[PDB]
């Protein structure tokens, strides 16, 4: 898979096919060495961080912000949250064909699932991130009277990858609950009815997860039954 | 005890070419690594991307293809 949506789809299908029919500890020391060499806490300048090391801290098994209560890790996740939010205008402004574009998106997906990996301590960051995402998507979709037109910013920058975060938020059973705690599914339900933007329905119909029964199949059925004819054909 | 860093760098440069073909060797080397408290940062990055998935296209890739695509 060349793309990152089809990659997540095939990985989720392989994961559920493996899950239907049935590592190092590094407590506090090596974690501190890895977050020291990661260069996130030394300086706030973006694009100079060591993103391989960030991916290795976020994808290590037993570090999940629930068993290692250290203030440096909270500083690290707060800096990554402020970088990844679209309101701060840092990640959502880098254009396509970038030198490191797929890596930042992969790190973002594993970061927003790492936040969900602590279901009792990872609310204050995840709720803020998904509220900022739905705020940006309501601002760009046309639910506001300011401009109702930002197709020139979604189509050529990395800010179109914020559906993939919702995609990797939609697979887990605790993910749909957090996604419905904010007004995300209703926002896509109102997005289904508009007539001017057809690319957003292509983005949301190829990102969500339809493995289990819920509100994700209702959006797919609403696009399939009542939508634009081109979007209906693509669905 | 003195050839640890050079052998770990050689091991990291070797397992960068091997994709999921090295996943069978990880519990064999992990005993020797935790026995003498050997920590290498690039090897940790590589085995973190090997055990837990990074993407699907980069794992199990011809290394000459990568060297050609990075030379350009
Ligand atoms: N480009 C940036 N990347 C990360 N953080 C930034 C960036 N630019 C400004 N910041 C600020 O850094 C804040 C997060 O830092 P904290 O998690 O509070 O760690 P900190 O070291 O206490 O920060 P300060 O500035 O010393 S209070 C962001 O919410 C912003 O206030």
């Amino acid at each position: 898979p060349y793309s990152l949506h089809l990659d997540h789809i095939i990985q989720k299908a392989i994961a559920t096919h493996q899950k239907r029919d049935q590592i190092l500890k590094d407590t506090e020391e090596a974690l501190l060495i890895n977050l020291r060499d990661s260069q996130v806490l030394q300086h706030k300048e973006n694009l100079e961080w060591n993103w391989n090391l960030i991916g290795t801290i976020l994808k290590w098994p037993n570090v999940n912000l629930r068993n290692y209560k250290d203030e440096q890790l909270h500083r690290f996740v707060r800096r990554l949250l402020y970088f990844y939010k679209p309101s701060s205008k840092l990640y959502a402004n880098l254009d396509l064909d970038f030198a490191k574009a797929k890596q930042l998106t992969v790190v973002g997906c594993q970061f927003t699932e790492f936040l969900l990996e602590s279901e009792e301590d990872g609310q204050g960051y995840l709720e803020d991130l998904v509220k900022d995402i739905v705020q940006w998507l309501n601002a760009s979709s046309g639910m506001k009277p300011e401009r109702s037109l930002q197709n020139n910013g979604l189509l050529t920058t990395l800010s179109q990858h914020y559906f993939l975060f919702i995609g990797t938020l939609s697979c887990h059973p605790h993910g749909v609950k957090m996604l419905e705690k904010c007004s995300v599914f209703q926002c896509l339900l109102n997005l289904c009815s508009l007539k001017n933007q057809d690319h957003l329905l292509k983005l949301t119909v190829s990102s969500l997860d339809y493995s289990r029964d819920g509100l994700a199949r209702v959006i797919l059925s609403k696009i399939l039954t009542a939508a634009t004819d081109a979007c209906r054909l693509y669905a | 005890p003195e050839l640890r860093s050079t052998a770990m760098d050689t091991l990291s440069s070797l397992v960068f070419q091997l994709g999921k073909k090295y996943q069978i060797f990880i519990p064999m080397v992990n005993k020797v690594l935790v026995r003498h408290r050997i920590n290498h940062q690039r090897y940790d990055v590589l085995i973190c991307r090997i055990v837990k998935g990074y993407t699907l296209a980069d794992e199990e890739e011809d290394p000459l293809i990568y060297q050609h695509r990075m030379l350009r």
